[PDB]
């Protein structure tokens, strides 16, 4: 290498340098705060009952942790279906906030739910736009919601003029006019209840029983964002030069452990001219230090090619503790200018011949 | 449920010196012992602090408030544009208890309050709040004073408090408090004017003695020195004089 910098085939004594030597990262970790105030959805897929499909229960999902992974990998539900994203995903994609709507349809009307839909349902009860986004979750009933007696607690809308708009409960119990005799708000010759009641029953078939539908709707208004998905957070390694990702913020160096005193509420210190220089672990809240990953140059100690052949190589300010063909070479010298591979130092003292630095330097003998 | 009142009370508003108070950590940066320059915005030095002794009041930039509080009669407050059913209003209230704060398009009246039943439960600031999205609640807030910072940036306010234990009569003290940060909200609403609660007694409102100063922020440059904690100790206004 130094003859070919040098560019000839004849060394003169001295010292050259030669290129450049960096430590070079390990691995990568991320730490992120504990998973709390996890989205209500037990209390809503497994409460007490469902309200009735013409009068879904509607509710607003903001400001949590939206673990789906629990919730896709379940095995107790019968139908899992998204549209507009993929459920895999749904951990790292996330929207502003949710909306559940939550109700009982018999089984065959679960393939009712969905974009594009007509039906009893899917028109005069609940209808869902072709660009909805989101997913569909059905599972049985028939255990919990089914009555051996009749279960006459759930209706739907069947007589309607028109069908419902996307997004719309219609909660009127206006008596329909079949024919084109008003009637005083009863049944009668050309009139009768919009409403129909379920029959239901353990005792009926596959499809005829109760089954709790739950639909989540995604929106991201302009607004900031409250929920998202879980964000998994790994382990931490000291004294070792990785790359890490604080929190969001990512860096490169080896990270120690610091007694600076930080504050109640400032995250991460820095010390001048805008260099991070101090971090808090957001699991444990402990103030660590970092540090860059070492580097330097190198440079040939030669006494000339018309003498000999071997050289001695140094690494300037590096720690004499990760030098790594040299890797051990001849024993190992560890100086204020760095580390020395290919010399040994002795206790004598002579005139300076090839200068070192800090007060000493080397000669041939070896 | 609130109705109009016929004593007109009108607020004896004075005028007094700002002094060097309302100086607020701007990030959440730790730095030691150094001199950091900062340009953002804040209270400029020797201003000109509005004293009240519920008037409609602008927001522009940020809103400092102080109190030299006694029994903390004050008790919340009210954000927007038009505070009606228009516009979606924001609106905090502080009670002994729990804290709760709501931006719904509240429908307030001409004289909107409290009002407390002497065991107590009266709430008829608005009379309705039909669409609205985001709710929260949380711990209590609160002869002493108390400096609140309130700003809104990029759908983000922001609510930066103080207290401190005083004796001095009447005006400010010429002393040196920094503000930290409290409670952030990621909610973006066009908050340009607001307004202040009472804690009238009614069973007859009885108001009278609400004092409290109203400050504004302006842009400008600030050079501040942090100390071996980390904790601010002293700054200096840059366009203020020639020596500054
Ligand atoms: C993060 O969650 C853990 C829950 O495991 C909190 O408490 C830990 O509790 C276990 C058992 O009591 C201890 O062995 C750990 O040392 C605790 N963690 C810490 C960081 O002390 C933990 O407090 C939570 N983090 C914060 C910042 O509150
Ligand atoms: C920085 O904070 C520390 C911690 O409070 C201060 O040191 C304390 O000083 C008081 C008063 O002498 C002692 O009673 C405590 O034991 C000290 N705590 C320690 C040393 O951990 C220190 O004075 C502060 N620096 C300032 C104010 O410049
Ligand atoms: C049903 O909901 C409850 C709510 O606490 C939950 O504990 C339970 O694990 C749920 N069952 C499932 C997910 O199978
Ligand atoms: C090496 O040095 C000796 C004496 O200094 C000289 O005679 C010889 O020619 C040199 N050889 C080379 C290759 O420079
Ligand atoms: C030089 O002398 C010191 C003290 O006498 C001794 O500790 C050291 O080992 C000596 N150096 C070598 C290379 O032996
Ligand atoms: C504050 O304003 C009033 C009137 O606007 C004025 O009389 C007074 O001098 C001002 N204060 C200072 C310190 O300039
Ligand atoms: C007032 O206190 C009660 C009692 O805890 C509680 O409703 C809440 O903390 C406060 N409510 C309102 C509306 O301020
Ligand atoms: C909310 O506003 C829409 C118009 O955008 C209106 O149709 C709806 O009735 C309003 N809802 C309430 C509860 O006032
Ligand atoms: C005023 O607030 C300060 C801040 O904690 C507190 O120490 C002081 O006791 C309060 N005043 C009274 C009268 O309690
Ligand atoms: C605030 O006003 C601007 C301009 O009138 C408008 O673009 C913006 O949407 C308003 N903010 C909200 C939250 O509606
Ligand atoms: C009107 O209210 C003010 C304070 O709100 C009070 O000082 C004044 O005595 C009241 N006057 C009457 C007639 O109630």
């Amino acid at each position: 290498e130094t003859k070919c910098t040098l560019k000839s085939f004849t060394v003169e004594k001295g010292i050259y340098q030669t290129s450049n030597f960096r430590v070079q990262p390990t691995e990568s970790i991320v730490r992120f705060p504990n998973i709390t105030n996890l989205c209500p959805f037990g209390e809503v897929f497994n409460a007490t009952r469902f309200a009735s499909v013409y009068a879904w229960n509607r509710k607003r999902i903001s400001n949590c942790v939206a673990d789906y992974s629990v919730l896709y990998n379940s095995a107790s539900f019968s139908t899992f279906k998204c549209y507009g994203v993929s459920p895999t995903k749904l951990n790292d994609l996330c929207f502003t906030n949710v909306y559940a709507d939550s109700f009982v349809i018999r089984g065959d009307e679960v393939r009712q739910i969905a974009p594009g839909q007509t039906g009893t349902i899917a028109d005069y009860n609940y209808k869902l736009p072709d660009d909805f986004t989101g997913c569909v979750i059905a599972w049985n009933s028939n255990n919990l919601d089914s009555k051996v007696g009749g279960n006459y607690n759930y209706l739907y809308r069947l007589f309607r003029k028109s069908n419902l708009k996307p997004f719309e409960r219609d909660i009127s119990t206006e008596i329909y006019q079949a024919g084109s005799t008003p009637c005083n708000g009863v049944k009668g010759f050309n009139c009768y209840f919009p409403l129909q009641s379920y029959g239901f029953q353990p005792t009926y078939g596959v499809g005829y029983q109760p089954y709790r539908v739950v639909v989540l709707s995604f929106e991201l208004l302009h607004a900031p964002a409250t929920v998202c998905g879980p964000k998994k957070s790994t382990n931490l390694v000291k004294n070792k030069c990785v790359n890490f990702n604080f929190n969001g913020l990512t860096g490169t160096g080896v990270l120690t452990e610091s007694n600076k005193k930080f504050l109640p509420f400032q995250q991460f210190g820095r010390d001048i001219a805008d260099t991070t220089d101090a971090v808090r672990d957001p699991q444990t809240l402990e103030i660590l230090d970092i540090t860059p990953c070492s580097f330097g140059g190198v440079s040939v100690i030669t006494p000339g090619t018309n003498t000999s052949n071997q050289v001695a190589v140094l690494y300037q300010g590096v720690n004499c503790t990760e030098v790594p063909v040299y890797s051990t070479g001849s024993n190992v010298f560890q100086t204020r200018a760095g580390c020395l591979i290919g010399a040994e130092y002795v206790n004598n003292s002579y005139e300076c011949d090839i200068p070192i630095g800090a007060g000493i330097c080397a000669s041939y003998q070896s | 449920q609130c109705v109009n009142f016929t004593n007109r009370t009108q607020l004896p508003s004075a005028y007094t010196n700002s002094f060097t108070r309302g100086v607020y950590y701007p990030d959440k940066v730790f730095r030691s012992s150094v001199l950091h320059s900062t340009q953002d915005l804040f209270l400029p030095f020797f201003s000109n602090v509005t004293w009240f002794h519920n008037p409609v009041l602008p927001f522009n930039d940020g809103v400092y408030f102080a109190s030299t509080e006694k029994s903390n009669i004050i008790r919340g407050w009210i954000f927007g544009t038009t505070l009606d059913s228009k516009t979606q209003s924001l609106l905090i209230v502080n009670n002994a208890t729990n804290v709760v704060i709501k931006v719904c398009e509240f429908q307030f009246c001409n004289y909107p309050f409290l009002g407390v039943y002497y065991m107590e439960s009266e709430f008829r600031v608005y009379s309705s709040a039909n669409n609205c999205t985001f709710e929260y609640v949380s711990q209590p807030f609160l002869k002493n004073l108390s400096e609140f910072v309130f700003k809104n940036i990029d759908g983000y306010f922001k609510i930066y408090s103080k207290h401190t234990p005083i004796n001095l009569v009447r005006d400010l003290p010429q002393g040196f408090s920094a503000l930290e940060p409290l409670v952030d909200l990621p909610i973006g609403i066009n908050i340009t004017r607001f307004q202040t609660l009472l804690a009238l007694h009614r069973s007859g409102w009885t108001a009278g003695a609400a004092a409290y100063y109203v400050g504004y922020l302006q842009p400008r440059t600030f050079l501040l020195k942090y100390n071996e904690n980390g904790t601010i100790t002293d700054a200096v206004d840059c366009a203020l004089d020639p020596l500054s």
